[PDB]
RNA sequence: UCGCUGGCAGUCGGCAGAGCGAGAAAGAGAGUGGCGCGGACGCUACGCCGCGACGAGUAGGAGGGCCGCUGCGGUGAGCCU
RNA sequence: GGCCCGGGGGCCACGGCGUCCCCCGCGAGCGCACGGGGUCGGCGGCGAUGUCGGCUACCCACCCGACCCGUCUUGAAACAC
RNA sequence: UUACAGCCCCGCCCCGGCAGCAGCAGCUCGCCGAAUCCCGGGGCCGAGGGAGCGAGACCCGUGCCGCCGCGCUCUCCCCCC
């Protein structure tokens, strides 16, 4: 009946100053600002959910807009909460400053 | 000196050195020394014929420390995990260049 | 053909298979470890039983 | 033929066993135990007798066939594998349900099924879930518990039971150990105040709540 | 790509007997006395297979092109209102 | 240190009879596996006029990168041709 | 100049005695591991495909095979669910 997903931003690629790996992206997950913080959300997967023009085939439903590239958290980016990401296909430059879903169910507790 | 970092290794350092990275220099071919075979048929003549007996000659030299150190191919280390401390000055001047003592088994450790 | 090395550092049985005694001396050290262990935790009570 | 007996080395860790080489040579006591030293069926037919093969050629071969593979030692099917339950899961505790059509509700474990999926089951009673099979990586297991050791559950009920078959309509004997379980376990939970209200709820997250922040 | 100038003619089959990887030269040696008819693939040897290490490049050198254009001798019982 | 020379609870790649001398060459069976490179003898949904798949190729959007080629020259994006 | 607080050094008390010990009072200060082991978690990956085993001129099986590490039976008792 409510949320069952935690927020988080799509703040950009894993790059250095002048080269971008478009193969992972970084996600800042809103109130982690930790390394021993971050440690519970290493392993779950997570949702980039856009809206496109014409219907796609729905899991357990009708036909309608919606679109999800799928992804997983795989390790700490720096001293502030910083996560890596991998998605089964690069994320859009659109995306950018957007809002991700990071799940629970990839459960370890 | 200036290109180089040597100390004096643990017994420790040997067996974690030949049992990790331990390649074998056989009809001047790399092979990996996956059993005490590899061993025998290239150094049986000088009465080593296991890894204990190579790494126990390794350490404490003896005589055919050269033909035992000649078969040993050169390994191949990893980067230093958590980073040197200054490639291009000596060990004395809080470099990394030079000799250490017995710090050499931390790098060892490190770089494995 | 070539065969996947495997590491004798994680691997018991590629240990044994290149040095068998260390099968023996990892069961000594595991015993001694245990019995230590336990002479120290009845030290331990017998030290807070003179507490 | 004797009959077997159970190993006489203890484990000490898996791989490794208690006692030494010679130890267990005087255990076993192998000084006195010191030891030295088809195709065709014949059918009568009513002519004479036919010697029938059971096993005949093939009457077609293939134009060209993939070779063997080498054969590996470690992989077994999936019937025999080791299952392993996180040590927060214990018989009686509360499960959140994560990902299913009933995705949010707290629910009570009962037992750890034959494939390693957990039985839940929850009261119809109170939230709408029956006896029914989860995963036990899509669940949060909450620190909360029920004394359920006194519970009997039927035997029957097990993956085969389970198991989809192939619209879908409910079936007497599922409703009947619904039922049977229900009218067992509802007592031990209304003796907990406010845990049919709890059962009740649905879980989800507000706004200032963090997960890892939150002890479950 | 280079090296090993490595391996494979052993597909040795009812006229049968399945091998050549294993620390330490050289005989799966010969002889003299004391039922059911069965057994995958392979080897254009200019082929196939197995290990190792290696891979920057202007001027320049060499090799391979089942890359490409036009014409001649052969050949495809080649193609086409 | 000398198999911790020798006399008067725990561990071990210790384990017959036969004798001369020294000091003091072939047991059977099964089974599990940290053992010469992945398998399941495990599953679930969605599919006929609107859905599924189609890296590549048509257009567009965004992030990072990105100076116009040929040439002589130590030196070219050159306000060098 | 110890009194209504203390502090610092001398000699005698078994190095005065008792824990403990590079200390869970989780940080007062080191170097380590043949004087070292166990358990857990996250991430990427699955390259190769006839390795045989067993009977044998009495046999024509079978597809878990090599090296390594083990377990039970072909001895006899006892104990527990
Ligand atoms: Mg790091
Ligand atoms: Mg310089
Ligand atoms: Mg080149
Ligand atoms: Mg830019
Ligand atoms: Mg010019
Ligand atoms: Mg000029
Ligand atoms: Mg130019
Ligand atoms: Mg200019
Ligand atoms: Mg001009
Ligand atoms: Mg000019």
């Amino acid at each position: 009946s409510g949320r069952l997903w935690c927020k988080a931003i799509f703040a950009g690629y894993k790059r250095g100053l002048r080269n971008q790996r478009e193969h992972t992206a970084l996600l800042k997950i809103e109130g982690v600002y930790a390394r021993d913080e971050t440690e519970f959300y290493l392993g779950k997967r997570c949702a980039y959910v856009y809206k496109a023009k014409n219907n796609t085939v729905t899991p357990g439903g009708k036909p309608n807009k919606t679109r999800v590239i799928w992804g997983k958290v795989t390790r700490a980016h720096g001293n502030s909460g910083m996560v890596r990401a991998k998605f089964r296909s690069n994320l859009p430059a659109k995306a950018i400053g957007h809002r991700i879903r990071v799940m629970l169910y990839p459960s370890r507790i | 000196e200036p290109y180089i970092a040597w100390g004096y290794p643990n017994l420790k350092s040997v067996n974690e050195l030949i049992y990790k990275r331990g390649y074998g220099k056989i009809n001047k071919k790399r092979i990996a020394l996956t059993d005490n075979t590899l061993i025998a048929r290239s150094l049986g003549k000088y009465n080593i014929i296991c890894m204990e007996d190579l790494i126990h000659e390794i350490y404490t030299v003896g005589k055919h420390f050269k033909e035992a150190n000649n078969f040993l191919w050169p390994f191949k280390l990893s980067s230093p995990r958590g980073g040197m401390k200054k490639k291009t000055t000596h060990f004395v001047e809080g470099g990394d260049a030079g000799n250490r003592e017995d710090q050499i088994n931390r790098l060892i450790r490190r770089m494995n | 053909r070539r065969v996947l090395k495997k590491n004798p550092l994680k691997n018991l049985r590629i240990m044994l298979k290149l040095n068998p005694y260390a099968k023996t001396m990892r069961r000594n050290t595991i015993l001694r470890q245990a019995r230590n262990h336990k002479l120290r935790v009845e030290r331990a009570a017998a030290a807070l039983a003179a507490k | 033929k004797g009959k077997p007996h159970c190993s006489r080395n203890p484990v000490l860790v898996r791989g490794i066993g208690r006692y030494s080489r010679s130890a267990m040579y005087s255990r076993k006591a192998l000084y006195k135990r010191k030891y030295a030293a088809l195709a065709t069926v014949t059918k009568p037919v009513g002519g004479g007798t036919r010697v029938v093969k059971l096993r005949k050629m093939p009457r077609y071969y293939p134009t060209e066939d993939v070779p063997r593979k080498l054969l590996s030692h470690g992989k077994k099917p999936f019937s025999q594998h080791v299952r392993k339950l996180r040590a927060s899961i214990t018989p009686g505790t509360i499960l959140i349900i994560l990902t299913g059509r009933h995705r949010g509700k707290r629910v009570v474990f009962l037992k750890q099924l034959s494939s390693g999926l957990l039985l839940v089951t929850g009261p119809l009673s109170l939230n709408r879930v029956p006896l029914r099979r989860t995963h036990q990586k899509f669940v949060i297991a909450t620190s909360t518990k029920i004394d359920i050791s006194g519970v009997k559950i039927p035997k029957h009920l097990t993956d085969a039971y389970f198991k989809k078959k192939k619209k879908y309509e409910i079936t007497e004997q599922r409703k009947v150990d619904q039922k049977a379980v229900d009218s067992q376990i509802l007592p031990k939970i209304k003796a907990v105040p406010q845990l049919q209200g709890y059962l009740r709820s649905v879980f989800a997250l507000t706004n200032g709540v963090y997960p890892h922040k939150l002890v479950f």
